[PDB]
């Protein structure tokens, strides 16, 4: 995954052959492990973008992208 | 239940195709893979592939891609084995095989096996044996037991049937598998007896060769000088 | 590919003894922990049965004598006590493709020398411009033996076919033909043959030899 | 995940923790390579269970299940 950023905060494009895989990236504050758990498609036109919640020994409710380290935002196509 | 159920044994000429079934029993069929092992006279076990009767997909041996071709026929639950441009070495048993199982596993396993089929490529035709009564040495052997042997060359197909005296003389017997000798199969036996036996009492070779429907008696007689 | 190596070609064992055999992959037919290598008797009449699947799971029916392991490459047969139902090719299998090992024969005694007699040409064959000379040589243990043919001296080696029997239900021995074939036109031209046993029962070997015109 | 099988054709039961890894397992035609790209949750009552197509050298479409050698179903559910 393509890693940027949005308003400061960390940004993750990911691609396809990324489904079901941690995704990991470093950050001044150690490594951060993001979980994707999405409709996770092929990179195309059709992109949703949203929030990857801070969870810290909470289990995840009503989501499917989280990291434990610090929040990241996540944006994939979902076309196929 | 879980059988497999073979053809019978064929008699094909060189160049020509053979195209041996399989029939299975006691389990899906569609569930299997079936496999199709080889064996040469005095050689190991050698694979032939292994259909797969739901999709049709099937890998051979390198060995045998092009002269080999596996099918099946799921409403017979019937797999069939054809072999093209045949030659003397294509001679051997071939095997059906379950592979047990179902892991998406290697097993590799063969845990149900046919009959087996055997083929045999054969140019030569039918030819009766001759036979050879084999006589000691010109003035006999020392010792107290005498060795008498029984040559049978040049025959086509196996088998023959040799015996001694019709069948009474059947102890100190060894009658050696047949071998080859230009496209014709050659055979011996010797029999061994005290010496107050021979030559005193006759000793008989008696050699029977169904294909060409023959039955030939060759008395063993001492040998004189030239 | 994968080449099954197995090791030794035949094993000779007595009753009571511990037979092992060994199978030498190339490629470690090993995956996801599992090892995908498989025992396989075989009686002559009969087609293989499977004794040891995934390298140690002794099939349905087999008797705990068998027992197999390995990992890798490198996989072993064990007999434990050997019984006369042994008696059998063994071979090895891989299941990641279908090869199989060059199977192991496995055989069932005191050291017997061979009783050798040889036998001129009969005169019917005579008769057909073709000669054989055949040597028996019978009831020997063990199996190792090699013949020598000479024909006034000089050794031959084109022509000569020799048989086996199968190791004799009751008394444990082989025996052999040994057949040295040549024209009668060349078998008329020599005197003297002899065929030669190389065995382990004699330092040198026996030696049957006629001379063609004698009596 | 185990390893069974549908009518002679290899079946996957996928777990949870399986999500976002390649999927591989031996088969007498060499080692077989499924990509699972599924809403993939805790196997339960609620499982879906369908088939992984083989394909060569060809783009995936209309699919989050797709295998290199030999066809494969697979079956896992949905709760979370």
């Amino acid at each position: 995954f393509h890693l940027t950023t949005r308003n400061g905060e960390p940004h993750m494009i990911v691609s396809r052959q990324e489904k079901g895989k941690s995704l990991l990236f470093k950050t001044e504050d150690g490594v951060n492990m993001c979980t994707l758990m999405a409709d996770l498609g092929e990179l195309c036109e059709d992109t949703i973008t949203y929030k990857c919640p801070l969870l810290r020994q909470n289990e995840p409710e009503d989501i499917d992208c989280w990291c434990n380290s610090t929040s990241t935002w996540v944006t994939y196509g979902t076309c196929t | 239940e879980v059988q497999l159920q073979e053809s019978g044994p064929e008699l094909v000429k060189p160049g020509t195709s053979v195209k041996m079934s399989c029939k299975a029993s006691g389990y899906t069929f569609t569930d299997y893979n079936i496999h199709w092992v080889k064996q040469s006279h005095g050689k190991s076990l050698e694979w032939i592939g292994y259909i797969n009767p739901n999709n049709g997909g099937n890998k051979y041996t390198q060995k045998f891609e092009g002269r080999a071709t596996l099918t099946v026929g799921k409403s017979s639950s019937t797999a069939y084995m054809e072999l093209r441009s045949l030659t003397s070495e294509d001679s051997a048993v071939y095997y059906c095989a379950r592979s047990p199982m179902y892991f998406y596993d290697g097993s590799y396993y063969f845990d149900y096996w046919g009959q087996g089929t055997s083929l045999s490529v054969s140019s030569a035709k039918t030819t009766a044996p001759s036979v050879y009564p084999l006589a000691p040495v010109c003035g006999g052997t020392t010792g107290s037991s005498v060795t008498l042997g029984c040559l049978v060359k040049g025959y086509f197909p196996e088998p023959v049937t040799l015996t001694w005296n019709s069948g009474s003389l059947s102890s100190g017997v060894h009658t050696f598998p047949a071998l080859l000798q230009s496209g014709l199969y050659t055979l011996s036996s010797s029999v061994t007896v005290t010496s107050n036996t021979w030559p005193s009492q006759t000793i008989t070779c008696n050699v029977a060769h169904p294909a060409s429907s023959t039955k030939v008696d060759k008395k063993i007689e001492p040998r004189v000088p030239i | 590919d994968i080449v099954l190596t197995q090791s030794p070609a035949s094993l000779a064992v007595s009753l009571g003894q511990r037979a092992t055999i060994s199978y030498r992959a190339s490629k470690s037919v090993s995956t996801s922990g599992y090892s995908y290598m498989h025992w396989n008797q075989q009686k002559p009449g009969q087609p293989p049965r499977l004794l040891i699947y995934l390298v140690s799971n002794l099939e349905s029916g087999v008797p705990a004598r068998f027992s197999g392991s390995g990992s890798g490459t490198d996989f072993t047969l064990n007999i434990h006590p050997v019984e006369e139902e042994d008696a059998a090719t063994y071979y090895c299998q891989h299941i990641r493709e279908l090869t199989f090992g060059a199977a192991p024969s496995a055989a069932a005694r005191a050291d017997a020398a061979p009783t050798v007699s040889i036998f001129p040409p009969s005169s019917e064959q005579l008769t057909s411009g073709g000669a054989s000379v055949v040597c028996f040589l019978n009831n020997f243990y063990p199996k190792d033996i090699n013949v020598k043919w000479k024909i006034d001296g000089s050794e031959r080696q084109n022509g000569v076919l020799n048989s086996w029997t199968d190791q004799d239900s009751k008394d444990s021995t082989y025996s052999m033909s040994s057949t040295l074939t040549l024209t009668k036109d060349e078998y008329e031209r020599h005197n003297s043959y002899t065929c030669e046993a190389t065995h382990k029962t004699s330092t040198s070997p026996i030696v049957k030899s006629f001379n063609r015109n004698e009596c």
